């Protein structure tokens, strides 16, 4: 049978992708997506060290390849289709029947023929048959490789679980497996190019010392390339063939007679060589000679110009039309030939070569005949585009080179710029190149990466590897100079040879030579005339223009000196040594080249010793079998070690604690189920891949990953609680990995390109390209990132950084290593490290700054010595290497610590001590004032109780609820719990204040950010745009009033900001905002407020520093650490210490003195005199500071004569004070709770949930938010109303006396910051100014006036000067910010004591989070965040009181002894935000905002759900880091840190090794063998039940969750072993069994209840028979809501009528009557404001609840 | 006293609060470090690069101003180091 023009199998191979993802924080997200890989952790006591888990370093993670060898349309006669897969010896052989889209999948087991483990990476051969109905014996074969991943190398042996900080290397796959579960396949990395042969100079004709070493050994002209059997490189250097022996050692082996120097270029006398596979011999063909020759000796004998013997041809040239054919049919040796060329050997040892314009063979025998038969023109079809035609119909013009493909057998022709391929059963078909056949308009498409589409620019020269892959040379000898790879897939791509600027043949003052030692796609050749493929895969190209040999290598770790190899983190700043079998010897640091670990092997060559640069000494404890016993820790804690029988590590705990819990899938490695100390399991599901599938958690809470492998693989998310679906598309080829990451429409891009580019292309519009470089230190086997270019979608966004490393080496020894930053072709900062003087010196372009950071002898940063004259930063460290203590000048603070560890001492400069005495998990901290504070803990270190100096008990506790973990802080003596519901990935979920029934619930999207805000009766949403994702609208709504917030952004950046609202009187707002060319710096602000447009505001800023030169009409002049604001009118000088803190400020206008002020502190920074003249005349007013033995303000004098005392409780509030002006000395009182109840005579009432209520007559109403939303006096007849926005911050105020403003935030950088006051009784608009430390320093009004402020160290305005320089305002305040003294008290002033919103009615001082009480001199809100971090920070505290009791100082932090780079910079007035894109800029703000605010910025940020977006990531933070070392600035021990849990954590209903899943509100249950009966007992019953979702309340101050179970109770009766009554489990639940009878809205109902009930969290099931079971108990459990919330708000009416307060509505006054003496009022009913079939969760709230008559 | 300093292209801006006037204290135009003005290895080949009418032509263009715009390059100073990358550096104050 003969089968010509039929359809070939095109099959499309799809492997596995490499484990080249992981995780960033394992114990926060321990999913992986792309590779489906669990990638987990486990904390160990004493060390920094983790053990980590991952997935794929198991044997149950098998290897994937998806055959799609059908598409949807199957040729006719197509009948059968054979299969075959042959990896590591395995060979598989399937035959399936002739069906549209058929594919297979293979699965790999990871192991050779023998049965025996294959590690790192293997080669996978498939092989694809199509059978035709016309022919039954012959199958059309088609053969294609593919890249299958082995098994990872495991370091440390501990049941599957490795070392953090323990890397290996495979040596003979190139892969770096390191601990923390980073893969580095090296090989994977660019192609590194290198000079082998050549120095680009000519060698003489005679070849005099030409037998030696082969680097630099001088050429004449490489014109033909052969690799040999042995290895070696035979090198066809015009005159002699040389070659290169694997020792890299050369020797001449044939001289050829007729050569002459005169024609080394010459085409003419290029020669082509050909090595058999059979035996090795060299084969030479002369196209001038014609004739073909076999070398004799490839050793080289005596006689080099006679080593050759005749093969083929006699020496004449035979015509084109001659009548023998050139002697065909008889002996090669007696035949003529034409003009031979490209020689290829088969791998049956027979000879085929190109003569003039046909294909000849030479067989066995040496009987010459010819394969492409040439002269029968009539026979010649034109070359066909699609299908496969016969040698006989195939004519052939200007045919060069000739190749045998290793893996085929076919052979490859190179025929005018198009590449033929011949196979064994002699099918002529198109491989490269595009013909004119079908040039134009052939393919409408146009660009594709395939080869048959890509037409060939001047080729020279072919080869072809093991592996079938074609690479091609292609030379122009003018700017064209290149390598292309073509892949079996057909696809082509550059390999080598960047694009040439310069003409290599004509330009004279050009250089075709570079790249060399670098990476191959950067450099460029010159005329590249022969290839050849070494057995490692490398590629040599005879680079005839540079007179050299180059080779195209794997990027590989080479064996140094000392017989070891190296490889490097640049993100890390790590260099790793291992030795000869890549065993992890030492971990250096990258910067500094000191020891980071030592590490220490067995016998066996088992990890028994890390020994960190500290001392610090992690040793595992092992058997004889290598089988790890225990971790001994630096603190000689021993840490115990089970590994079970399936060789999985089963248990890690200490003699109190168990820290981890595992159990595995058979012997499989994967990991089932993990577990804790606090009971927590998590569940893994894998598929028969090994592949996760699913991660369920106690909560109920399901993580599924969904994998389709086709053409492009689709991995999609979903989560059992949200509506956030991520899907992850990957697509693979030759030139890049492709993701794109889809959230709805939402589609953000990313681009992993061969040649070490990183491209991003955010759904925003905002581009990031990072471009690779090898390290200048580690080589080219560690790429780093030197190169980033921005794109942002706009006029002039092209922005580009750029970090340019260097080195300084004496005596072939690294003595510095320089690191410098540069914008657009300019240097903005440098950090060099000197290793023999230990400093690192950061220093600026222009002599502005310069930083020496001081290391020690065990490579630790411990003094930083600034410029300017500024006080330098020294630390102090134990022995284990923990920071010890701090100092800065006369500023200091020591500690001193156990035998354990722990701290038991605070030693301050001013001599104030602190002690910490340990007694059975309780901690008591005393002050030298014998003020005692007592922290109760659990064994994983989390807050159990507080015990106050009052001996008030605080109590806290954490639990695992439905959905989320529930968080609760219980006041002394009290049942008014906080809560703070957290979900599994640590984002706030609700709010809740018990006391008085505050809730504030937090929603999420579908892109996984913020989407809806509900308390009361408001309901906040978030709008995002439908295709960028970025924040659109911010909308709150509170029944009538709409307050809508719209921007619009350039990428992640803001240019337009609109205000709108619905009520009648309130005026509209706009914001428009440009930016500077090629930058993300704020050029100007357009303001429009109530259609009035304002004018301009400019911004100039330092393009080297970031600092702020120009802003609207002020001037910014920098010297030192020292500023200077200036108009033509006023200069305002702001002088700081050593200390960097304010030491003098002076306010001139007109050159005349307004205002000075001079601050002085002591040794630790708490402000002891402070010297006043407001005034140009005025005298001058000095102030002296006095504190007690607790840093709390004692007394204050004027003039040296004593004005104010003030004195304080055991628990720090302030129950002594002189009242404003007053000599008169005022007691304040305190609750239990340190709730204010009276100041002086007035009473003073603070709600249940800590809000302030009343002060004497005033009235405050605070609602679930926080927020003062009304504040009134009806016997002073005054009231006030406040408008909030959807972030948070005050909108309006309007009076019942005449006043209304509005508050507008057009800072961008400073968004709690007031920029514009509208004011409504005069309709002018007051632009509010502030400098750089973000006091008030000047006003401008719409009418034209300018006011210019005189404000103090802590931001409040003492004095305002007139347009004319004369003061019309002048004001006094107390410490604690009372106003006494106020010149004009009919100027207005919105901003007051401390930066806030001071109101003169309410005397309250208002702050976006919170509000501060001036006649108390504490806050009206307890800050109940607190709590989180009191645990791991224990000091002295107290909900309410101000700044530790010391209003005038700047709150005492460990960011006062600065240790860091950024934070020097900051102080120097540079602003590195403004020059570095993404550069976090540092926060001004004196309260922390809201939760809703700092998300609205932080959510135009990346996000991080897949591994490609965490690799991107990586590469922005180690893009933007500084300094080589970051030192850890804590002087508090390190605590495991769980996601949502803030307390000591509570026994679970759902237990220990018990699987809990409610999916679409159905549950279902799992038990594993840790799993105690009774916990089987729980989860038996829960099973089948059906959730009652978005319905779950707090009810009696239990987390009450509602189920439903189909059926009877008996079987679930039988298993709790009950029939009615209580029963208490082991665990200590308690089960209720009752037949409760129902009235609900008239129906009687009788059912089984069956509650489980732990403390707070009680879990209810009702049982029933009929269908609309769910339907009557979600009817019930509303209207038992209904009844709470109606029972609630009418008690609150009630007791509102009762007290003298106003009511939600008017009432008569018989209505208010009839409330006070019945409880209702007739004709009244209470109705919900947000519906309560949209908001089910708000059913029992009576904030969501109004009285209204039938009427409405 | 007042600091100011620009590489080789770039422009020296001084500028005085209200109705103060610029007197140069100070100036040199060339190299008198190594470490000022990154550039290739040839920038750090010479440290002692003076012209001596840098002061001459800053004082004549900047004086009795209240600011100044002055470029560091061939257009304003003579070459006092051909092939070394230069500097503008200067001192001065604010007077009435
Ligand atoms: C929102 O918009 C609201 C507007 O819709 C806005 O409310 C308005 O705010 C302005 C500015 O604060 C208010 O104006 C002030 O009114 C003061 C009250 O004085 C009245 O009573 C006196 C009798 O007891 C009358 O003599 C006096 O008559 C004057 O004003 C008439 C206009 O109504 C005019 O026809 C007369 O000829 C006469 O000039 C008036 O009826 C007033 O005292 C005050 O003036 C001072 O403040 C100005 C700057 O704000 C200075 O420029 C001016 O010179 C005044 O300063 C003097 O007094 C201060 C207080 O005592 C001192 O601190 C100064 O040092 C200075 O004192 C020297 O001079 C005195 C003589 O001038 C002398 O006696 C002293 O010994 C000393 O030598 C100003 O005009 C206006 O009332 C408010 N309007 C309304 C309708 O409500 C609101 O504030 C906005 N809110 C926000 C947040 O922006
Ligand atoms: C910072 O450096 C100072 C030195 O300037 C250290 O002060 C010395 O501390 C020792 C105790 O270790 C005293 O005996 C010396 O009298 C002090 N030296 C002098 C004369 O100043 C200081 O300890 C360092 N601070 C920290 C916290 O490391
Ligand atoms: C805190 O404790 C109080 C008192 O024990 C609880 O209030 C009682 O609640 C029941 C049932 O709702 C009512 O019948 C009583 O009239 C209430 N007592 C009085 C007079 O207040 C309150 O529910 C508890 N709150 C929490 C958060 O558990
Ligand atoms: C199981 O139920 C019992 C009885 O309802 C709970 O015990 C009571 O707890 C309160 C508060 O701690 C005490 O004031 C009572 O004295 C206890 N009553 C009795 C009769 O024991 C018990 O706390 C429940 N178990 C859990 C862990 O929630
Ligand atoms: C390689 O050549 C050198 C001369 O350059 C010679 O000294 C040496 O012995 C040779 N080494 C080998 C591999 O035999």
């Amino acid at each position: 049978c003969d089968l010509s023009g039929f359809v070939r199998p095109d099959p499309v191979i799809i492997s596995s992708p490499l484990s080249t993802f992981f995780s960033d924080a394992p114990g926060r997200n321990p999913i992986v997506p792309e590779t489906q890989v669990l990638h987990e952790e486990i904390e160990v006591p004493g060390s920094s060290i983790k053990l980590i888990y991952l997935s794929s370093r198991t044997a149950g993670y098998k290897s994937l390849l998806k055959i799609i060898m059908t598409q949807s349309l199957v040729p006719l006669n197509l009948i059968k289709v054979h299969l075959m897969v042959a990896v590591e010896g395995h060979l598989f052989q399937k035959s399936f029947l002739a069906s549209p889209n058929l594919a297979y999948t293979f699965i790999w087991d990871k192991t050779d023929a023998y049965g025996q483990k294959v590690y790192g990476l293997s080669d996978a051969v498939v092989s694809v048959g199509f059978e035709y109905e016309t022919c039954p014996s012959l199958i059309l074969w088609e053969k294609r490789t593919a890249l299958l991943q082995g098994f990872e190398l495991d370091p440390s042996n501990l049941g599957g679980w490795s070392l953090d900080k323990h890397h290996v290397l495979n040596v003979k796959s190139g892969i770096l497996h390191k601990g923390n579960g980073e893969n580095q396949f090296l090989t994977q990395q660019p192609a590194v190019i290198t000079s082998i042969m050549g120095n680009g100079r000519r060698r003489s004709i005679s070849c005099p010392s030409c037998n030696g070493l082969a680097e630099g050994n001088k050429l004449l002209a490489p014109v033909a390339l052969a690799v040999g059997i042995d290895g070696s490189l035979f090198v066809g250097d015009f005159n002699y063939i040389r070659r290169i022996f694997p020792s890299r050692n050369v020797t001449s082996i044939l001289e050829l007679r007729n050569k002459e120097f005169k024609h080394s270029n010459n085409p003419a006398h290029k020669y082509y060589l050909a090595v058999d596979p059979v035996s090795g011999s060299l084969y030479v063909s002369d196209t001038n000679s014609r004739r073909i020759y076999k070398v004799k000796s490839l050793t080289g004998t005596k006689d080099l110009a006679g080593n050759s013997e005749v093969v083929a041809g006699t020496g004449e040239q035979c015509l084109p039309f001659d009548e023998a054919r050139c002697g065909d049919g008889g002996k090669a040796v007696d035949a003529t030939l034409m003009s031979p060329r490209g020689i290829a050997v088969d791998k049956y040892g027979l000879m085929y070569f190109v003569d003039a314009t046909m294909i000849r063979k030479v067989d066995q025998n040496g009987i010459i005949s010819t394969l492409l038969g040439s002269n029968d023109l009539t026979a010649v079809r034109p070359l066909s585009c699609d299908s496969s035609m016969d040698v006989s119909q195939v004519r052939l013009e200007w045919p060069t080179d000739l190749a045998v493909d290793p893996m085929d057998n076919s052979l490859y022709v190179l025929e005018n710029n198009v590449i033929l391929r011949i196979t064994e059963n002699h099918q002529v078909s198109i491989i490269a190149g595009r013909p004119m056949h079908c040039q134009v308009p052939g393919i409408d498409y146009s660009l594709s990466k395939l080869a048959i589409h890509s037409a060939l620019e001047s080729a020279s020269a072919i080869a072809i590897s093991h592996t079938g892959v074609l690479y091609i040379s292609e030379t122009d000898e003018k700017k064209i100079n290149r390598l292309r790879q073509v892949t079996t897939n057909g696809e082509i791509c550059l390999l080598a040879g960047a694009a040439s600027d310069c003409d290599c043949k004509n330009d004279v003052n050009c250089n075709c030579y570079s790249g060399d030692d670098g990476y191959a796609t950067d450099a460029i050749l010159n005329s590249p005339s022969s290839l050849a493929v070494a057995p490692d895969g490398t590629i040599y190209i005879a680079d005839l223009g540079n007179i050299r040999i180059r080779a195209v290598s794997k990027n590989r770790p080479i064996l140094n000196s000392f017989n070891q190899y190296e490889a490097a983190s640049p993100g890390e700043q790590e260099l790793y040594v291992f030795n000869a079998d890549g065993i992890h010897q030492y971990t250096l640091s990258l910067v500094t080249g000191e020891y980071l670990y030592n590490f220490t092997y067995s016998s066996d060559n088992d990890v028994t010793e890390v020994m960190d640069s500290n001392g610090n000494s992690l040793k595992v404890r092992r058997d004889a079998s290598g089988m790890p016993r225990h971790l001994l820790m630096p603190d000689n804690q021993i840490v115990t070690l089970a590994v079970g029988t399936n060789g999985g590590l089963k248990l890690v705990s200490t003699q109190t604690l168990e820290l981890g819990l595992m159990t595995y899938n058979g012997n499989s490695g994967l990991l089932a189920t993990k577990s804790d100390e606090t009971g927590w399991t998590t569940f893994y599901d894998y598929d028969h891949e090994g592949r996760l599938t699913n991660v369920t958690r106690p909560t109920g809470v399901v993580t599924s990953l969904h994998r389709e492998m086709e053409k492009s693989i689709t991995i999609d998310i979903e989560n059992s609680n949200r509506d956030d679906d991520v899907t992850v598309i990957t697509n693979l080829s030759s030139v890049e990995a492709s993701y794109t990451v889809v959230q709805d429409q939402v589609r953000n891009s990313y681009q992993l390109c061969n040649n070490g580019t990183l491209r991003v292309m955010y759904a925003n519009g905002m581009s990031i390209s990072f471009h690779s470089e090898p390290h200048v230190l580690a080589g080219t086997v560690t790429p780093t990132i030197g190169r980033c270019n921005i794109s942002l979608p706009m006029e002039n966004g092209l922005n580009s950084i750029e970090w340019r490393l260097r080195k300084e080496q004496i005596k072939g020894k690294v003595t510095v290593f320089g690191r410098k930053l540069r914008v657009h072709g300019r240097n903005l900062l440098s950090i060099d490290y000197d290793r023999n003087i230990r400093t690192e010196k950061i220093y600026d372009d222009h002599r502005k700054f310069t930083l020496r950071i001081i290391y020690d002898q065990l490579g630790r940063p411990f003094l930083w010595l600034p410029s300017s004259g500024l006080a330098a930063v020294n630390v102090s460290y134990f022995f284990n290497g923990r920071l010890a203590g701090l100092q800065r000048g006369a500023m200091s603070e020591r500690t001193d610590i156990d035998k354990q560890g722990r701290i038991i001492s605070r030693m301050f400069a001013d001599g104030k001590v602190w002690s910490y005495t340990y007694l059975e998990k309780s901690m008591v901290l005393l002050l030298q004032s014998q003020r005692q504070y007592i922290f109760e803990y659990d064994s994983s270190d989390r807050l159990h109780a507080v015990t106050m100096p009052s001996v008030a008990r605080h109590s806290m506790s954490t639990h695992t609820s439905v959905g989320y973990i529930r968080n609760i802080y219980n006041p002394p003596e009290s049942n008014a719990s906080v809560i703070f519901d957290y979900s599994d990935d640590g984002r706030i979920l609700k709010t809740s204040f018990l006391g008085t029934g505050r809730q504030v619930f937090y929603k999420y999207g579908k892109l996984s950010k913020l989407s809806e805000i509900v308390y009361d009766s408001t309901a906040v949403t978030f709008g995002y745009d439908e295709t960028t994702g970025v924040l659109k609208m911010v909308n709150l709504q509170s029944g009538g009033f709409s307050c809508t917030i719209r921007y619009r952004k350039i990428g992640p950046l803001v240019d337009k900001q609109i205000y709108r609202f619905s009520e009648e009187g309130m005026v509209n707002a706009r914001f428009d905002y440009t930016y500077h060319d090629n930058s993300f710096r704020i050029a100007s602000i357009k303001p429009i407020i109530s259609e009035t447009p304002l004018p301009v505001d400019l911004y100039r800023y330092d393009e080297i520093s970031g600092k702020v030169e120009h802003f609207g009409k002020f001037g910014v002049i920098y010297y030192d650490i020292n500023q200077i604001i200036t108009t033509a009118v006023m200069t305002l000088s702001k002088h700081f210490d050593t200390h960097g803190r304010i030491k003098e400020v002076q306010y001139e206008m007109f050159r005349s003195l307004m205002y000075w002020m001079t601050v002085q502190y002591d040794s630790m920074g708490r402000v002891t005199k402070r010297e006043l003249k407001l005034g140009p005349y005025a005298n001058t007013t000095k102030y002296t500071y006095d504190y007690d033995g607790d840093g709390q303000l004692q007394s204050v004098a004027v003039n040296d004569r004593p004005t104010w005392r003030y004195s304080y409780d055991l628990n720090g509030n302030l129950h002594l004070l002189n009242p404003g002006n007053s000599v008169r000395l005022m007691p304040l009182r305190y609750d239990l709770r340190d709730r204010i109840t009276r100041l002086g005579d007035i009473p003073y009432k603070i709600d249940d949930d800590g809000f302030l209520c009343q002060r004497g007559s005033d009235v405050f109403e605070y609602n679930s938010k926080g927020l003062l939303t009304r504040a009134y006096n009806k016997a002073n007849g005054w009231n006030v109303q406040y408008r909030y926005d959807g972030l948070g911050r005050r909108a309006s105020c309007k009076t019942n006396l005449g006043h209304h403003l509005q508050y507008f935030y057009a800072d961008l950088h400073n968004p709690t910051r007031v920029t514009h006051v509208y004011n409504h009784s005069n309709s002018e608009i007051t632009s509010l100014y502030y400098d750089l430390q973000g006091h008030l320093f000047a006003m401008e009004s719409s009418s034209g006036e300018e006011y210019y402020v005189a404000s103090d160290n802590t931001g409040t305005p003492l004095a305002v000067f007139s347009i004319n320089g004369l003061m019309i305002k002048q004001l006094q305040y107390t410490a604690y910010g009372e106003i006494y003294y106020d010149s004009n008290p009919d100027f207005q002033l919105v901003i007051g004591f401390h930066g806030g919103l001071y109101d003169p009615l309410t005397k309250l001082v208002h702050f976006t989070q919170r509000d501060y009480d001036v006649l108390a001199g504490r806050w009206t809100s307890p800050d109940y965040t607190m709590w989180k971090n009191i645990g791991r920070e224990p000091a002295p505290f107290n909900l309410y009181m101000f700044k530790s009791n010391n209003p005038l100082s700047n709150e005492l932090d460990l960011k006062n002894y600065v240790t860091d780079v950024k934070s020097w910079l900051v102080m120097f007035g540079f602003q590195l935000s403004n020059i570095i894109p993404g550069f976090p800029r540092a926060k001004m703000y004196f309260v922390s905002p809201p939760y809703e605010l700092t998300e609205s910025q932080a959510c135009e940020n990346g996000q991080l759900i897949t591994g490609v977006q965490q690799t991107t990531e990586r590469h922005n933070q180690a893009f933007m880091a500084l300094e080589g070392q970051v030192i850890s600035k804590r002087l508090h021990a390190s605590i495991r840190e769980k996601a949502g849990h803030w307390f000591a954590t509570s026994t679970p209903i759902i237990g220990k090794g018990i699987m809990f899943a409610v999916k679409k509100g159905r549950v279902t249950t799992g038990i594993s063998s840790i799993a105690t009966d009774d916990s089987r007992k729980i989860a038996s019953v829960l099973n089948s039940a059906h959730y009652l979702e978005k319905m779950h309340y707090s009810i009696e101050g239990k987390d009450t969750h509602y189920f439903v179970k189909i059926g009877s109770a008996d079987s679930d009766l039988v298993t709790l072993a009950m029939t009615s009554g209580r029963k208490v489990l082991d665990s200590g639940v308690n089960v209720t069994v009752s037949q409760p009878t129902l009235l609900i809205n008239g129906r009687t109902r009788r059912f089984t209840n069956i509650e489980f009930q732990y403390s707070t969290l009680l879990i209810n099931i009702r049982y029933g028979l009929t269908a609309d079971t769910l339907d009557e108990e979600k009817a019930r459990v509303l209207d038992q809501a209904r009844q709470r919330a109606l029972g609630s708000a009418w008690a609150k009416e009630q007791q509102k009528a009762r007290d003298g307060r106003e009511g939600s509505r008017v009432w008569t006054d018989g209505e208010k009557q009839q409330l006070l003496n019945t409880g209702r009022v007739q004709g009244y009913e209470g109705y919900y404001v947000l519906p309560v079939e949209q908001y089910p969760e708000l059913a029992d709230s009576s904030s969501n609840i109004q009285f209204l008559r039938q009427n409405e | 006293v007042r600091r100011e300093l620009s590489c080789e292209g770039y422009s020296i801006d001084l500028r005085c609060p209200g109705s103060d006037v610029i007197m140069i204290e100070s100036a040199n135009y060339g190299r008198t470090d190594d470490k000022i003005c990154d550039a290739d290895p040839f920038q750090m080949e010479n440290t002692d690069c003076y012209l001596p009418d840098a002061f001459k032509i800053m004082t004549q263009r900047c004086n009795n101003r209240t600011q100044c715009i002055v470029v560091t390059g061939s257009d304003v100073f003579p070459d006092p180091c051909p092939g070394t990358y230069k500097y503008l550096e200067v001192q001065y104050e604010c007077v009435p």
